[PDB]
């Protein structure tokens, strides 16, 4: 006769029913993206569509529930995110937008075209022809066309179905008695109810915006550093008076500068850390990367893989006539059923997306003993941050050098881990402020003081003022560029990139204080510590149970996103980058040189 | 059968043995409770109901002697410091299927704790609030009944363990059935100890002109002196008789 047992006996329920229905949706799914048939079309949408309506209905049961009574804070939180309406808000005339606008730009995307206009010879899809042309060429005149080839060819026709999108979900914060869209998605980071750990949705504009001034003196110094070995390529090609072009830093979006490590090798006089050669003599395969990948978890404390795992998944590219994607990505299918989609091959980057994707599956079956809507993270940027730590640590020189990989005589001087360093620095300190930028402009262009006409010269000229890069070509108001990135167009929350490399810096100095590491946290190894393991899994294992802000007061003591514990990783880099830059021009103002 | 609908039949009148479980290496939770597995086999009491049951991976520490939970609640409870054992082994290959085993179904939920012992048959739902549902679902019916769902791919933890428990308990019904007693090897012309099924004694094999009846397990001579036995084991007769003593 008490609410208290009353949500027990609903969640209870719930789970049961649930887990049922998920465990249907996730095996429909998978064999979709396995074995693509014409029927297997079919039997996916009849089970996902039936899964979907089902939370419709217990959200609409959960509602009758008070919450100004329950002083519970685990099925608290299991309310508030069973709760969630979502699309129920909407009309039935509005409602259609959704499903009809979101598989129309899955489609739109999907199509490949590189046909030269006026020159119709042959054109193949995306990932054979579009990701070859970016990645391995360095010519600059079809590099400026294919800047255009995508902008002005794909972007063009978005500009009237992407403009329908962010003009309805808008609407929905209305509707949820919010203030915009931008504030909605930051209701995940919102604690009420508790007297002195209350979190303002507002607050955390403020907060980050005041972590920002110390990121720009750093950025400041990496493109300062990065700018004088690619200048010297080109003398009197470019001038050293202005901005960089966009289609020259990496990818199309310029977020990773991995690309330019051939063109901007520091030292290419001594040889890199490069094992590549060194599996092919003993013939290593996909088995045995992965079995020395187990005995480096079970030597830490971690439990090991079960067996229903290693029988059950796939791991190379299968058969000949299977094409079906095979990106690098975790699957749940739950009760127990856990599975690793993804094409091995022995290169550089699937050595690391292998372990990067293992580390996902290591997380699910963490917090298996809680229950299933609590079975997730803490929140998004817990579970991308897990994954990278033990990145971290497999690319340190002890355990490269244990398993064989590496020279049994490799010399370690200062610049074979200057090099290494510097380079991580730009892929994951150099993408903190592409992350912060892009959410910034989300947020006010949801909350819509932002005009029609003024998308453009507002969104331009904040890139060469933070990032610093001048436009190759003016571009007018019709064209919507900024779109064309995966997450904004699928309505993915891209902070989850920016606190992921602030959690998984803050798990560094944690695991290193637990094992008594003496020395810089450089050289600091997590590895033959089983203290350290059983501290991370007492963490790990909390999910979402608890709140994200009494997590952090369980580990670090500071309930803010505390920015000090990652300058103390970079300080041997920060203080030969000062030392460098006592003549270059750092710091750029605003700058109509080249294009006045 | 089901947990909640976990059958009770009765072992007596025949020998139960106990030994091919040590060596049947297909088992995965052989673990005794309140006595070793190896000594109950030559002494034991009656009333050995067995009780069989499915019980997910999951759940095999639900069920245990004071232990509580879901199914140690809900479906079937065991008393604390139970005298009995709990055999589980894999079935996959056979109490599985893909898409889930929707056979076996448990009591989600109860008013009280189920007595110890207890096989609960109903259909009663769940009453938390004070307005009872006349067979529509609403927010309080919440039908307890759920049923169970197996698939070849669920993880170790969540493997369906085929288990059953075995009780031991002395209660005045005679003649208890036990494990079997391994016979010892035969020995001529030796003044040895014999101890067969309730008489025991000391003597010698000596050649007898008389035969005895088929229907006796003992019989005396004189002044309550036993003198004569017949195997039941083959039924092959052989004399005995208490060997020669004297003073010196
Ligand atoms: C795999 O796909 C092929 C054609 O794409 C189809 O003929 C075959 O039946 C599929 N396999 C299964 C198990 O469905
Ligand atoms: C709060 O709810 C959780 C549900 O997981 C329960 O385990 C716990 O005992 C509850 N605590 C109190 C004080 O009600
Ligand atoms: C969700 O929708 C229901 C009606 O469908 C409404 O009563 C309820 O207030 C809504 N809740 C929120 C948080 O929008
Ligand atoms: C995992 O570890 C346990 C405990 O050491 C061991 O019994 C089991 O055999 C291991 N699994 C495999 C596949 O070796
Ligand atoms: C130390 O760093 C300097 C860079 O200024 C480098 O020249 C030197 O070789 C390094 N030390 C050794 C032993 O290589
Ligand atoms: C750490 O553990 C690995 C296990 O293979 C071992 O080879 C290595 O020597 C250990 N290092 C230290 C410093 O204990
Ligand atoms: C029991 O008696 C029968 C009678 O011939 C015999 O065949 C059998 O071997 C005996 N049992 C044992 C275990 O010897």
């Amino acid at each position: 006769s008490t609410i208290e047992e009353q949500a027990k006996t609903f969640l209870d329920k719930f789970n049961h029913e649930a887990e049922d229905l998920f465990y249907q949706s996730s095996l429909a799914s998978w064999n979709y993206n396995t074995n693509i048939t014409e029927e297997n079309v079919q039997n996916m949408n009849n089970a996902g569509d039936k899964w979907s309506a089902f939370l419709k209905e217990q959200s609409t049961l959960a509602q009758m529930y008070p919450l100004q009574e329950i002083q519970n804070l685990t099925v608290k939180l299991q309310l508030q995110a069973l709760q969630q309406n979502g699309s129920s808000v909407l009309s039935e005339d509005k409602s259609k937008r959704l499903n009809t606008i979101l598989n129309t730009m899955s489609t739109i995307y999907s199509t490949g075209k590189v046909c030269n206009p006026d020159n119709p010879q042959e054109c193949l899809l995306l990932e054979p022809g579009l990701n070859e042309i970016m990645a391995n060429s360095l010519d600059y005149n079809e590099r400026l066309w294919a800047w255009e080839s995508w902008r002005s060819e794909v972007g063009k026709q978005l500009r009237p179905l992407y403009e329908e999108y962010v003009v309805l979900k808008n609407e929905m914060a209305r509707a949820n008695h919010y203030e915009d869209y931008g504030d909605y998605w930051r209701g995940d980071y919102e604690v009420n109810g508790v007297d002195g750990y209350d979190y303002s949705r507002g607050q955390l504009i403020e907060d980050v915006e005041h972590t920002f001034e110390e990121i720009k003196p750093l950025y400041e110094h990496l493109h300062a550093y990065v700018r004088a070995k690619l200048m010297n390529a080109y003398p009197s090609y470019i001038s050293p008076i202005g901005c960089l072009p966009a289609h020259l830093l990496g990818d199309m979006w310029g977020r990773f500068w991995t690309n330019l490590y051939s063109l901007t090798v520091p030292f290419g006089q001594k040889p890199n850390i490069d094992v590549t050669d060194a599996m092919v003599d003993q013939a290593w395969d996909a088995q045995r990367i992965f079995k020395e990948a187990e005995k480096f978890f079970v030597s830490v404390g971690l439990p090991n893989m079960t067996q229903g795992f290693w029988e059950n998944s796939m791991l190379t590219d299968p058969g000949n006539v299977q094409k079906a994607v095979c990106h690098p990505t975790a699957w749940d299918l739950g009760k127990g059923d856990f599975r690793i989609l993804m094409c091995t091959k022995v290169t550089m980057d699937d050595f690391l997306t292998a372990h990067h994707e293992m580390g996902h599956i290591q997380y699910d079956m963490a917090y298996a003993a809680q229950p299933f809507l609590l079975r997730n993270g803490a929140n998004e940027g817990f579970h991308e941050a897990v994954g990278e730590i033990m990145s971290l640590s497999a690319a340190t020189p002890k355990h490269l050098k244990s398993i064989g990989l590496l020279s049994p005589d490799f010399q370690e001087d200062n610049e074979t881990e200057i090099n290494f360093l510097l380079k991580q620095a730009l892929t994951i300190v150099g993408t903190l402020p592409f992350t912060y930028m892009l959410e910034k402009w989300r947020w006010m262009v949801f909350k819509g003081e932002i005009p029609k006409d003024q998308w453009m010269k507002k969104w331009w000229e904040m890139k060469r003022e933070i990032v610093g890069v001048v436009e190759p070509v003016p571009h007018d108001e019709t064209y919507c560029d900024p779109a064309s990135l995966f997450h904004v167009s699928n309505d993915y929350s891209f902070i989850r990139y920016y606190t992921r490399t602030l959690y998984q810096f803050q798990f560094q100095e944690a695991l290193c204080q637990a094992a008594k590491h003496e020395g810089p946290l450089h050289k600091c190894d997590i590895s033959n510590s089983t203290e350290a393991g059983q501290k991370l899994f007492n963490m790990l294992r909390l999910g979402k149970s608890e709140p994200w802000t009494l997590a952090l007061e369980n580990v670090v003591g500071a309930k803010n996103m505390n920015v000090r514990p990652l300058l103390n990783y970079f300080e041997p880099l920060f203080t030969w980058l000062k030392d460098q830059n006592k003549n270059s021009f750092v710091g750029w103002s605003t700058d109509w040189s080249p294009y006045a | 059968a089901s947990v909640y609908a976990w059958n009770r039949k009765r072992i007596s009148n025949c020998v139960a043995d106990y030994s091919v479980l040590y060596n049947s290496a297909s088992f995965s939770t052989f673990k005794c409770y309140g006595v070793s597995p190896t000594k109950l086999n030559d002494l034991c009491f009656t009333n050995v109901y067995a009780d069989s049951f499915v019980i997910r991976g999951d759940e095999v520490r639900q069920i245990a002697p004071g232990q509580t939970g879901k199914i140690a609640d809900y479906n079937y409870k065991l008393p604390d410091d139970f005298t009995g054992c709990v055999i589980a082994w894999n079935s996959n290959n056979l109490d599985s299927k893909v898409g889930g085993n929707y056979n076996y179904l448990y009591r989600l939920f109860r008013k009280s704790n189920l007595k110890p012992f207890e096989r609960d048959i109903s259909t009663e739902i769940y009453q938390a609030g004070s307005t009872p549902c006349n067979g529509v679902e609403g927010f309080n019916c919440y039908f307890p009944l759920q049923s169970y769902g197996f698939q070849p791919t669920n993880g170790v933890g969540y493997q369906p363990y085929r288990v059953v428990v075995l009780s031991f308990e002395l209660l005045h019904a005679p003649a208890t059935v036990c494990g079997p007693k391994k016979s010892t090897n035969l020995v001529k012309n030796k003044c040895v100890n014999f101890n067969f099924n309730g008489l025991t004694g000391t003597g010698v094999l000596t050649e007898s002109n008389k035969k005895f009846l088929p229907f006796q397990q003992f019989g005396r001579d004189i002044a309550d002196t036993t003198d004569a036995v017949r195997d039941p084991q083959t039924l092959e007769i052989l004399d005995i008789t208490p060997c020669s003593f004297g003073g010196v």
